[PDB]
DNA sequence: CACCCTTTCATTATTATTATTTTTTTTTTTT
């Protein structure tokens, strides 16, 4: 069954990528060498197909945020908001391996290859959080496919599909937001100020002239330390933007979907970013259609309450012993 | 019938190491289509050979599904995937201190271990996969609806399917012998890119434990 | 063809496929997108498909241009199925025509036979009539056609049924008895402004069911522009000023109108600085003129006026502005650029729908731009593949020579292409259609081929509409010369340039032997929603909607099977470029061949 | 032997990076 949710980012979206990128001061991405350049750490975007423009297919890029951080952000919200205080309400104590699968995807519960009979992986895979993910040694297929975030955008209309034609964006959707690190040794004012440096002047001082030998070095250098003054950029999608979410399910229970439905109702206070610093990536949830049929309103979710009342049976009995023998 | 498979993305997919077999699709759907048919508690290894394709005998035993590989036609440049690993520190304290969390190291370990941070890179293409096979194109298409994602069944969201198309074409148009085959096959089916190597020519291709001496393509 | 749908024997055998999946995912409750061209008989499929709809129950509601009508119910008459289910029709005030007033200008003018037809009830007179009202079981008395049959120069907005008509005139009660016809039939018919009127109607909260089952849309390219045509309520200025005669804040109202190419396009609001307070004079002192001792024809024009105000005043509506061709006069207007709330609307009031048109898909099998300008949900839309049939591009020859100057709005353009329409006209075997997207450019190639080609050519200007000109398209073909007709607007899409003298035998057909199109389609469509539209998606929601015009500009070639030695030619310089942008164009053009 | 610390070893080497160029029509038959 799919769910997808449509929401607004109140905040920009940051998902860092990889690689060496270098901005001028001006705008200028990846300039040719013998120009002065700049630290970028762009959001993440995919060249995707695009039959816009011509009939013939051209490789335009795409700002989304991955589905990676997509899935770790669902489960992390289950686990922080019922699992959790489900599981201290009781006195349940996770070991690590066991906590490690719940809570990441990895295998250090038994970095051996565990057997996986076909009865437990029937009784693993109905488990309302765990069947969702699966992951440690038996490495097992989850049932919950967690697609990208993708923005409702022209680059993205093979992605989005139709129907998204209507409230939809066009142009560039990323912001190279620049940012800078002082040293504050140079912001101290006076006596006041520096009463609470151990040394105070003398320290301060001191400081300032190993910033300037360093720095002047550095220079000469040109014509291995580091200071605390700096000033990089990073490109992140634009605030406002609408993004779809496709939360695609493999023949789910009905534990299951509630759980993802309890997710959807607790993630206001999540955040999707890598600026969590600058309160990057806060967002509302403006619609959640469960096999096509809206189902989110204003004051959280109305409807599906077989899914609430399966959830709350499901959460209700977990003892977190079926945790442990996940893991191992 | 000696038919021909196209399928075309509506999201980029992972580049197969080695040959993405279009049997392997459908056994992989098969299982799927079990799955919803009986129920969770099955074996795999019943139902994914139950395809409607035919099956190759080599001349001494060995034999193979007959279904060449997919053949990858380019839409978009071949692009790079990143993806990273790692257990969130700052929870796994706040559930230490809480009781939560039964950890007795006091440190983590990007490196290793359960807080390992991992940073692993897998080729994108976006492309038009067309493969070539002897069988009934009814239960292909009764296989293919449900394939919503093909060479990654990532579940985060690569390889989706746009659509999927299957025709009858001739007999010496049809280059079926593009496959992985095995090293007693017959002289007209061997061809230059076939070359002798340990692959599996059958089944689960990932399953280095039935991986055989066989002759295969190049991707 | 065993278990057949009603009335599937009468349907041609190529959109024998269309009907079948059209009529089984309407079963399924979705909203059918089918698309078939225009020779291959799209009212006999539509004629099924209401009637496999009308025997399981449903009350099914066929929407169509009024053109479209007659062979409409002409496909639905002789089935036994919705002669068991009743077919009625549903008509509006514009269908009808004021007994009084059209007395008083038949005595005026000494018109005989309108005065005789009147005095006597107004008897149905034309065959179509008197068989509508066969098959509807009401009479249709006092006819606009009927009426405009005997006298074609008669004032048919002076003379038409308003809302404003006392009770006892009998066009009134006619039509008023007539709006319970849904009751009493399982098919009703209705137009497309008909259908948004009442889904107007709803939306505010009587002619149709309050649930349409089964909705068959005919044409239904045109249908959002109907809801588009709705929805603007227009003030009009000088009707007003001479009707006052017989304020001085209306007065003022211009004054500051003047003030204000674009003359405010899509500013609902933007700048009002003495446009509210003009507007409240305007309402306070239209609303308060004493209805005592006020004609009967003149509160007609007092109450829209007032509508259009009062639609102006709340701010969730566009303002516009347009003069007449005729004259400068002042116009205005209170439309509404989003159409998403009234359309849904009518979708959730609609059970499954098949919208069928001659363009109404994009390329392919996508149709995203058609679902998001009637705003149909992607839930319920169904897309079906289209039949495009290789008789529609058999006998229509394509022409590699073309006018190497670019189209710039330039004499030295209009001199080369007036020499290309000197050879295409010279080498005519028949009619030549040349296409024009201006005014300005046509008027130019009419000064640029008038001496040269005299009494041949018809030209289509301010005081020239599409129908004159069509007229006198079929009364200079019937004298033996071959005409030219440098059309534009509705000369794009909509006329019928198949001959009617020849029904039995088109191969002989050379009322149209060259159709030519002088410039691509750009920059045609200038309604709001479009415009808001392109703001929306950007450059490519113009190219397809100019693809969508020259589609529906080439359609006028072939209308029917069986044709022989057409012509067609593009002298645009644009196509044969190397230009990227041009690229469906050529794709279409790629359908034809030497 | 399950829970961790902290040691240890390794050989070559270079660096490129997709982004756009409308026309201005007057239709239609609603309240």
């Amino acid at each position: 069954m799919q769910i997808e949710v449509t929401v607004r980012n109140i905040t920009p979206i940051f998902s860092a990528a990889p690689g060496s990128n270098y901005i001028t001061i001006d705008g200028t991405i990846n300039p040719p060498p013998g120009v002065s350049r700049f630290p970028l750490v762009r959001t993440r975007m995919m060249y995707v197909a695009a039959d816009v423009g011509d009939g013939v297919i051209k490789s335009v890029p795409l700002q989304i945020v991955p589905g990676n951080t997509m899935r770790s952000l669902l489960r992390r919200t289950m686990l922080k908001h019922v699992i959790e205080p489900a599981l201290v309400e009781k006195g349940n104590k996770l070991s690590i391996g066991a906590y490690a699968t719940a809570y990441s995807g990895n295998a250090t519960g038994n970095p051996d290859g565990v057997p996986s009979s076909f009865d437990e992986i029937a009784t693993m895979r109905a488990h309302p959080f765990i069947g969702l993910f699966g992951g440690g040694p038996r490495m097992l297929e989850g049932r919950l496919m967690v697609d990208s975030l993708y923005p409702i955008h022209t680059n993205a209309e093979r992605i989005l599909g139709a129907g998204y034609e209507n409230e939809m964006m066009s142009g560039p959707i990323t912001q190279v937001v620049w940012a800078r690190r002082m040293d504050p040794i140079l912001n101290l004012g006076s006596s006041e100020d520096v009463e609470v440096i151990n040394g105070g002047a003398v320290a301060a001082n001191g400081w300032i002239q190993d910033l300037l030998a360093n720095s002047k070095a550095a220079a000469s250098k040109k014509k291995n330390g580091r200071g605390l003054k700096a000033f990089n950029a990073h490109e992140v999608v634009i605030p406002g933007l609408k993004w779809v979410w496709r939360i695609s399910l493999d023949r789910p229970t009905d534990a299951q979907v509630g759980l993802v439905l309890l997710a959807l109702n607790k993630m206001t206070n999540e955040r999707i970013a890598g600026g969590h610093s600058k309160d990057y990536g806060r967002f509302v949830i403006d619609g959640v259609s469960l096999n096509g049929e809206q189902v989110w309103s204003q004051s959280g979710i109305t409807g599906g309450e077989q899914y609430f009342d399966a959830v709350a049976e499901a959460i209700d009995g977990l003892s977190s012993k079926e945790f442990e023998q996940f893991a191992q | 019938v000696n038919l021909k498979v196209t399928i075309d993305l509506s999201n980029p997919m992972m580049e197969p190491g080695d040959l993405l077999h279009l049997d392997a699709l459908l056994g992989a759907l098969r299982v799927s289509r079990a799955r919803a048919e009986h129920g969770d508690a099955i074996n795999p290894r019943d139902y994914h050979y139950d395809l409607p394709l035919e099956r190759y005998q080599a001349p001494s035993g060995d034999w193979v599904f007959k279904a060449s590989a997919f053949k990858l036609k380019r839409q978009l440049p071949n692009q790079m995937w990143m993806q990273t690993g790692r257990l969130s520190i700052v929870e796994a304290a706040r559930h230490r201190q809480s009781g939560y969390l039964q950890l007795r190291a006091g440190k983590p370990n990007p490196a290793g271990g359960p807080f390992k941070t991992s940073i692993y890179h897998r080729p994108i293409v976006q492309a038009e996969l067309t493969a070539f096979c002897v069988g009934d194109q009814q239960g292909i298409e009764a296989l293919l609806s449900e394939c919503r994602q093909i060479g990654g069944k990532r579940g985060v969201g690569f390889g989706q399917v746009a659509g999927f198309k299957v025709e009858p074409v001739a007999e010496t148009d049809c280059p079926w012998s593009w496959r992985a085959l095995p090293a007693d096959a017959d002289p007209r089916l061997v061809t230059s890119e076939h070359a002798r190597c340990i692959a599996a020519i059958r089944g689960p291709y990932w399953d280095r434990t039935l991986h055989v001496e066989a002759l295969a393509p190049t991707p | 063809p065993a278990d057949a749908l009603p009335g599937e024997g009468a349907v041609r055998e190529v959109l024998r496929p269309l009907l079948k999946q059209a009529a089984e995912k309407t079963a399924a409750g979705k909203i059918v997108f089918a698309e078939a061209a225009t020779g291959t008989g799209k009212g006999r499929m539509i004629a099924s498909l209401a009637a496999a709809a009308a025997i399981k129950g449903d009350t099914v509601v066929v929407s169509a241009p009024l053109a479209v009508t007659w062979q409409l119910v002409n496909d639905m008459k002789d089935i036994p199925e919705v002669r068991r289910v009743g077919l009625t029709l549903s008509l509006g005030r514009p269908n009808f025509i004021s007994p009084q007033r059209t007395l008083e200008w038949a005595i005026d003018n000494e018109r005989a036979d309108l005065a005789a037809w009147i005095e006597g009830g107004g008897k149905p007179l034309s065959l179509r009539s008197m068989e509508t009202s066969k098959v509807i079981s009401h009479e249709l008395c006092w006819l606009l056609e009927d009426a405009l049959l005997l006298a074609e120069d008669l004032p048919a907005d002076s003379l038409l049924l308003t809302s404003e008509d006392p009770a006892d005139c009998p066009a009134q009660q006619l039509y008023v008895a007539m709006r319970s016809n849904y009751t009493e039939a399982g098919i009703i018919l209705c137009s497309h402004f008909m259908l948004a009127a009442h889904t107007r109607m709803m939306q505010m909260r009587l002619s149709l069911p309050h649930f349409i089952d089964t909705l068959i849309v005919d044409e239904a390219h045109l249908l959002e522009q109907a809801f588009a045509s709705v929805y603007t309520h227009t003030l009009r200025l000088r009707p007003l000023m001479r009707t006052i005669e017989g304020l001085d804040a209306l007065k003022e109202l211009f004054t500051q109108m003047q003030v204000a190419t674009n003359t405010s396009l899509n500013v609902p609001l933007s700048d009002v600085p003495e446009l509210i307070p003009a507007l409240k004079d305007t309402v306070k002192t239209l609303g308060a003129l004493p209805t005592k001792g006020m004609s009967r024809d003149a509160r007609s024009v007092i109450r829209i006026a007032t509508r259009a105000a009062n639609d102006a005043l709340s701010g969730h509506s566009r303002l516009r502005i347009e003069v007449t061709p005729v004259h400068s006069y002042p116009m205005l207007l209170s439309g509404r650029s989003n159409l998403q709330r009234a359309l849904l609307g009518l979708w959730n009031a609609t059970g499954g729908a098949t919208l069928v048109s001659a363009t109404l898909f994009t390329t392919g099998d996508n149709g995203s731009l058609t679902r998001w300008k009637l705003e149909v949900p992607t839930e319920r839309a169904a897309f079906l593949p289209p039949v495009h049939p290789a008789w529609t591009t058999a006998p229509v020859l394509l022409h590699k020579e073309f006018c190497a100057h670019e189209p710039d709005d330039s004499p030295e353009w209009a001199t080369e292409c007036a020499q290309t329409i000197q050879g295409v006209a010279s080498t005519a075997q028949g009619g030549t259609l040349v296409l024009c997207t201006s005014y300005q450019n046509t008027e130019l190639l009419a000064g640029r081929l008038g001496a040269a080609l005299g009494d041949r050519l018809i030209v289509q200007s301010k005081t020239s509409s599409a129908a004159t000109c069509l007229a006198q398209f079929k009364a200079k073909h019937k004298a033996g010369i071959r005409p030219v007709w440098l059309g534009l607007g509705a000369a794009w899409t909509g006329i019928d340039l198949s001959d009617h003298s020849l029904p039995d035998n088109p191969e002989l057909d050379r009322l149209l032997s060259d159709l030519v199109i002088t410039r691509i389609p750009v920059g045609q469509n200038r309604s709001l929603t479009h415009e808001r539209r392109t703001a929306i998606g950007g450059f490519r929601i113009i190219s397809q909607e100019a693809a969508w015009h020259f589609r529906q500009g080439l359609g006028r070639l072939v209308r029917r099977p069986g044709v022989t030695h057409k012509n067609l030619w593009v002298l645009d310089a644009r196509i044969y470029g190397g230009a990227a942008w041009v690229a469906p164009f050529r794709q279409i053009l790629d359908r034809y061949k030497k």
